DNA sequence: AATCCCCTTGGCGGTTAAAACGCGG
């Protein structure tokens, strides 16, 4: 959808990266607790 | 594939841009005025300006109050915090009813914050204690190596994780959490049989930094500042196994937490998302809960509490001579705006039954559906709604897909209504 | 571990392929309408699509409502949770009524996560562990054989420690889990070379395993939703699974668990198997409990609740007004009621015969007829209880069959409610009255 | 202190002149001339501090300004003076006896100011030189706007600086006595003068805070967790005698405050019996009690009472009575509320709101402003006109109209006897 | 200074022969009640009898609490006096009976004296010495340690046990630090650093303290007044121990527990032994329970047993109601809301209502103690108001009258100020009328 | 006014030419 309208070849490479694996863009997060700077 | 519940067909209020409600949209049929009022309330919540506003969804049984509340939640979206509740849930045994009500108040107020996470990961190449002493660890990765100095708590975490040279770890600097993810691939063939589960050597640099946005509630901050909550150290274990039960959080902690949140918002690192607290069957509350709810609504940081009741001219629980419009004492009623919910005629009952059948993947013949609608009119709408599944089961047992009149009659003869059972008792 | 109990004689609802109740099958007799309705609810549970339905079983005492519930549970079988609780169990001291009801509701939803594990199985040939005295280095190799292959594995430290702990020898057939690391001693392949101690304690030989040495097997972990909630509530919640003292788990934990389990289902990692919650004598519950049940049935992760009541019109607990079934109209509006009727003479006779078969009591025809007449006159449960006492009386007589005289003696020795009431009314002075007066002397 | 808009945000004071005569409209308060005059008398008594153990009862009909009067008194009293506001339903706890809860509330409203004179050096660090044993030799240089000198460290200061790991070029603060180090960013800000300054820090605590601090080894956490428990009376006697000795010595001053119980008609006879004696003793704050019911049965008793309170307590109190508003005062209060809520009402809209408030309730008309604003925004209009208020009136019901609807359709609601006709037919 | 309701009450105001003056000690009238309270005060000072009980019976605003506080003032601050109200007995941690017993033993004071010898000063030397022969001891074989302490009057060289050396090492004491050794227990405390070495380093975190006055070796006799309940609490929840379990228990909340009769018996044994040896002396105090009406029948029944004990203080009770059903009972109408069995163990001291002259004098005294000037006409108006509604109403209306007078920049309260105060602040009867 | 050379860009894989380098003496 973004490539339908930028350059086209970089979008084709990104599409190939999609076809390879989604982790090439962003890995699923390692969830961890929020840390407060200092207690009351 | 999918499961069906009481309000699975309710996808929203079905209100257009101008605010007028279509007759049948979002799974709703009729109830136009209540849908419009709830849309106005949703707009008020989205404004994020007022605090402590309260409304009452007043109507008879099987009229569409809980459905309206769930529709408000759907319209607002998953970003905002919507806390469902029942009047019977506030009668705790660990802490008093007031504390539970306040905790639910602060659970319905949302906060979205930005935090930078410092993360280290790599294959261990050295474990040298500095001498309870600091440990000097050397982490190697595919792009570089790094040597770090860790506090004694992290040393205790590493010690209890059985981390040796050649192990791959994951130290989160902000929280001090150490996870042994496995043994390095370079040592996979060292032995032909051992319990070790091997992992590849991490890619990228050892020191990684990412910015994540996480949604928390004020109750989460209160619990964090009140009692210890996590950790891999024995000190944390003893701290949390000591004083395990809930405690009556004081106003001072809430005020300090509010100051902290104000500082966070002022710095721009956080944004506030006030939400909704839904208390269904409000008539179960005692007079003390209502009395404290009067004071709690006057707080400058409070959610838009929505209340639902199906009682009229009923006496208030706890009191012995106070007759109230809906079981709610007049002091709280003056703080509320009442949205009246109206019964359903035959045509709307028929359409509701049709849509419920469509949702549960059932096929109902027009004559059978008319009989089901007329028996729902005669006895109850919910009774007609629950008869659909037995009818479908009976039809399937006869190798027939669509529901017929005979299956409905058989289901009626098998399962009875309240009036019929009472008549049998007589 | 079980004994002959009241409902031990029923193994299911006894239905055909078209849900038509058989005249007598799987232990149940009569109650054709009730059994057909129970079968419909059974199919509804087995489908797994309809959520949060409420069903009520009403009728006079001794009409088989708890028997109907036990039949439904037996037809469900294992792998489908069934939580049988009483109305008295909710009122606790460490948890609220709403919390106890929440835990009971979540006990009826099961989560199954299937995993594939690699297992090494074979008969040991040679084990050799070399360890240096006053040294930490250990080196070992083992030769585990199968009928078609034999191989040698050089062992890491943890495997050496595990095998040393398990006391593995040459004539041992053992299994190794490459992931967990546990060693299970399945049996022995031959004797231990005739040493002095443990001379002949290994006579029970086991056959050598056959096939590939390292074979893959699947393992299913079934855990209820409440157990997951208790595990994730606190760090010590795992102990709370056995000790109790779970506390009142915060609502955020339950919401997060619901979201995570929904994600697991959408990912195919976990299979959700909803079950049935059964409340005995629901009339003991407070009105607050009924309101919470009203709301909690609308959740998507809710089981199917079935309740038993025989009070007719009665005062709902917590309120001062009578209600049609001891329950408020709000709960009656969202529940389908299945009814039970009194039993004929023939149904009573065949239930008595079924019980006698289950209790291994051989009744003569005349004895069975007398028991049936007594049961019609006084109570079904009275004759059911009299059967075993009559058997004991017959044994005292050194006879292998129960005759009419044994039943007569049991009737004389043990009384019914009506006879006890009559004897109390005739001799009221010998019992303490509601006003706290009684005559102790006889003169 | 960032927070949303409450129902008492506009009341910024009691609106009195020098002669304690309240103005018609000042500091967000309208009308209630005699009530505000009496409240000013109470405020002057609080500020004087020479009078202890006085109870004032704020009685009157609902929606008259009792809580507004208390809020105005609190704001005019300002900070640096305790003001504890607890609802009468907060006393009933499962961990504290009602007498103990009332005692803790009483102690919370008496403040103690303790001055601590600390010698702290503040400046911009330049260089740090630490050497091994030749126990430790160390020199630090602190630069300010007009001095730059080196300091010869000792063992413990070196250990503390190493523990803090202070860098160079960052503003640092070191305390000579305590040894605490407070870090600050690089010099927006800059050192302003001499290296070692003499500035006193004042700590404001309450008697309850001292009691809890001395209650356990680490009791000051209980001020946030709330697990204080019933403190031993000997500890409280010790605190009292030490406060008397400190006041005599002049090293600490006492700031008496105000305790406000919003809903005294919920406390039982034991609480009132305790209050009667607790008022008599020294260190007793000024107790403000708000009640509305004319004559009711005191909780825990089977007899009526002149305000829901036993006659013994009423003998010990002076009663401030509030009177219902009229049309003009309703109009100006609604104008103030609309200005606070950032809503631009028209003249005719304000008149309609005033007539609705006079006919039904002031709170109902106050709540309709935001709903009317949201209704107008759906029409893309800035000012709220009459038709928006009329639509708000139609969509949202008040107490009287809801009661009328329930009475005219009593069959479809659940009554006190538990009967309802869910079936729309028959 | 702050002016409470009973600040003006300084004493019972009696003569040497026991007669009560008409106006003395802040009291006005109440001659018979004051004389009875004086006899009771003499009985308390006698310190011979246990479990004696009196009950102050009278109407509201008559002076029951005033008489109790006068008794407390007359006894002095060295004799226990534990105030109470009937509602405070209803705890949530332990049974009400245990709370009553704890209050009973909180009013039996004990004066225990102990002679203590302390070595204090600034450390000048620390020279540990080993045994003359290596075979003499085990391991380190550490013999005595020699420490030199300096005081304002000279120096002394001490010879200490190796245990004291270990304590010195634990407290991290170096040369120049001011220390503190208790020969009674062998405990070493580090007061701080001497002011002599204050300027050794220009930046250092050390609590510099001056050199101790007097000799290094000072023997002092320490006297403390402790209640028996203090000993019971000390035994029930001892503070000793440095284990992990000990510290974890220290962090836990101090919930009240039912201290067994065995612990009380053992405490009484040790206290009796010390009283016989002359180390300690017994001071029976007074227990005051205001609003006795709020006690349950169970509390009264347990009081019957408590009052018969060998160690029991003089309980003084106040009740302001008559012919009232006892709490916890359905049918037992009792004289003062107090069960008849407890009444039989009591001596009732009736207190009588006041006339106009007494009310006027009370208002005069209250205005004087409040640092307020009141005109004679306004004072007569206040007296008429007080006899019209209540004494407490006028006594509490005095202060707003003063504030109103100050707002007009007037030194004294005028009749107009009192009238304006009446208009601003109502009373119970007028509030009831306006709400009707 | 319709058509050629270079552009135009991610991630790849070669592949010399300085950077920065113990050490030998
Ligand atoms: N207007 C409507 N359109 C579509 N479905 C509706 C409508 N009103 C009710 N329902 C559905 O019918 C059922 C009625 O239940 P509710 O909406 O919760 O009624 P209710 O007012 O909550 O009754 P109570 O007070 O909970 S006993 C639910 O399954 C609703 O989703
Ligand atoms: N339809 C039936 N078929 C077989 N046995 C039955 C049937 N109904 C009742 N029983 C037997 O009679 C007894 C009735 O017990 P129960 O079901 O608890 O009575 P209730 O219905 O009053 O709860 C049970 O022990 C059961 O084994
Ligand atoms: N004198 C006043 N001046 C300004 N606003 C007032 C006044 N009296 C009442 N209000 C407004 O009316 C609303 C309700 O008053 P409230 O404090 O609830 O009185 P009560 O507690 O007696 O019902 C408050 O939001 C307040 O802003
Ligand atoms: N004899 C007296 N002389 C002077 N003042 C008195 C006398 N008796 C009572 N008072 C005053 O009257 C007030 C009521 O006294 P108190 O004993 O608390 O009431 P009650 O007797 O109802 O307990 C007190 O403030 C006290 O100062
Ligand atoms: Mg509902
Ligand atoms: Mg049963
Ligand atoms: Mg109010
Ligand atoms: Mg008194």
């Amino acid at each position: 959808s973004r490539a339908q309208t930028m350059s086209i070849v970089n979008c084709l490479m990104q599409l190939r990266k999609v076809c390879n694996h989604p982790n090439l863009f962003e890995v699923r997060p390692i969830l961890t607790s929020f840390v407060l700077e200092h207690c009351v | 594939v999918t499961r069906t519940a009481a309000h699975t067909h309710i996808k929203g209020l079905g209100l257009d841009e101008s605010g007028v409600a279509k007759r049948v949209e979002g799974g709703f049929v009729g109830q136009i005025e209540a849908r419009e009022a709830c849309g106005v309330i949703v707009d008020l919540i989205k404004a994020k300006k007022m605090s402590g506003r309260a409304i009452l969804l007043a109507g008879g049984p099987s009229t569409g109050k809980t459905a309206l509340a769930l529709a408000i939640s759907q319209e607002l979206g998953p970003k905002v915090p919507f806390c469902p509740l029942v009047g019977s849930e506030l009668y705790s045994v660990e802490v008093k009813k007031t504390e539970t009500l306040m905790e639910n108040f602060r659970r319905a107020i949302g906060l979205r914050i930005k935090e930078t996470k410092e993360v280290y990961e790599g294959e261990v190449t050295e474990l040298t204690p500095e001498d309870i002493s600091h440990v000097i660890v050397g982490l190697k990765s595919a792009k570089g190596t790094k040597t770090l100095r860790l506090d004694p708590t992290i040393y205790e975490s590493i010690q209890r994780e059985k981390v040796s040279i050649g192990d791959v770890i994951y130290i989160e600097a902000n929280t001090g959490a150490v996870k042994r993810v496995g043994r390095s691939d370079a040592y996979a063939t060292e032995f032909d049989l051992e319990t070790e589960e091997y992992v590849p050597l991490p890619k990228g640099e050892v020191h990684k930094k990412k910015e994540i946005v996480q949604d928390v509630t004020l109750h989460d901050l209160d619990v964090a500042n009140a009692r210890p909550q996590g950790g891999q150290d024995v000190i944390s274990m003893m701290g949390q196994l000591l004083k395990p039960k809930k405690t009556e959080i004081t106003e001072k902690l809430r005020q300090e937490v509010n100051k902290v949140v104000a500082k966070y918002i002022d710095q721009g690192v956080a944004e506030l998302i006030p939400g909704v607290l839904f208390i269904d069957e409000v008539n179960m509350l005692d007079i003390e809960i209502f009395t404290y709810l009067n004071k709690a609504l006057e707080s400058n940081i409070a959610p838009v509490v929505v209340l639902a009741s199906n009682r009229g001219m009923t006496t208030v629980r706890g009191t012995e001579d106070v007759i109230s419009p809906h079981g709610v004492p007049p002091d709280l009623i003056d703080r509320l705006l009442i949205v009246r919910t109206l019964p359903y005629d035959k045509d709307e009952i028929r359409t509701i039954i049709e849509r419920r059948a469509t949702v549960e993947r059932l096929q109902v013949e027009s004559s059978a559906l008319d009989l089901l609608a007329t028996m729902g009119t005669e006895t109850s709408l919910r009774y007609a709604l629950q008869l659909l599944a037995p009818c479908g089961i009976l039809a399937q047992t006869s190798n027939r897909k669509e529901i017929v009149v005979n299956d409905v009659n058989e289901a009626k003869l098998l399962f009875l209504d309240a009036k019929r059972s009472t008549k049998i008792l007589e | 571990l079980s004994l002959i109990a009241a409902h031990s004689h029923i193994t299911g609802l006894g239905l055909d392929e078209n849900l038509q109740p058989r005249p007598t099958s799987e232990g149940m007799v009569g109650q054709l309408q009730a059994r057909r309705a129970a079968g419909v609810i059974l199919k509804m549970v087995q489908n797994g699509t309809i959520a949060g339905r409420a069903v009520l079983v009403a009728g006079p005492p001794s009409t088989g409502k708890t028997a109907l519930a036990m039949g439904v549970s037996q037809s469900l079988g294992k792998d489908v949770p069934f939580t049988a609780i009483a109305g008295s169990e909710i009122f606790s001291l460490e948890l609220s009524k709403t919390e106890a009801l929440t835990q009971a509701f979540r006990k009826s939803i099961g989560i199954k996560i299937k995993e594939e594990t690699e297992l090494i199985e074979g008969e040991v040939v040679e084990i050799q562990i070399d360890r240096s005295i006053t040294g930490g280095h250990k080196q070992g190799k083992l030769t585990i054989k199968t009928t078609d292959m034999e191989t040698i594995y050089e062992l890491g430290n943890k495997m050496i420690d595990g095998l040393t702990k398990e006391k593995v020898l040459a004539g041992d057939v053992i299994s190794i889990d490459k992931a967990s690391g546990k060693i299970t001693k399945l049996g022995r392949s031959f004797a231990r070379s005739r040493d002095y101690d443990a001379m002949g304690a290994d006579t029970r030989f086991v056959q050598c395993p056959e096939g590939e040495l390292q074979k893959r097997k699947t393992v299913v972990h079934t855990v209820s939703l409440h157990e997951i909630d208790v595990i994730n509530s606190r760090t010590q919640g795992f102990l709370a699974l056995f000790t109790g003292d779970t506390g009142e788990i915060r609502s955020e934990v339950r919401d997060q668990i619901n979201t995570k389990v929904a994600e697991w289902k959408e990912e195919g990692k976990a299979e959700i198997v909803p079950g049935v919650l059964f409340i005995d004598e629901v009339h003991m519950l407070d009105i607050e409990c009924f309101s919470f049940i009203n709301r909690a049935l609308e959740d998507e992760f809710a089981p199917i609740v079935m309740m038993a009541t025989n009070r007719g019109v009665s005062k709902t607990r917590g309120t001062n007004y009578k209600s049609p079934h001891g329950l408020p109209l709000d709960l009656l509006d969202r529940s389908i009621i299945i009814t039970t009727k009194s039993y004929n003479e023939q149904e009573i006779k065949t239930i008595l015969s079924i019980r006698a078969q289950e209790e291994e009591v051989e009744l003569s025809s005349d004895a069975l007829d007398l028991l049936t007449k007594t049961g019609v006159e006084t109570s079904l449960r009275y004759s059911s209880n009299l059967i075993s006492v009559a058997q004991q009386i017959a044994m005292k007589r050194k006879n292998n069959t129960v005759e009419v005289e044994d039943v007569k003696r049991a009737y004389l020795l043990f009384l019914d409610s009506a006879r006890s009431v009559k004897y109390v009314q005739e001799n009221e002075s010998q019992y303490i009255d509601d006003q706290g007066n009684v005559q102790i002397s006889i003169a």
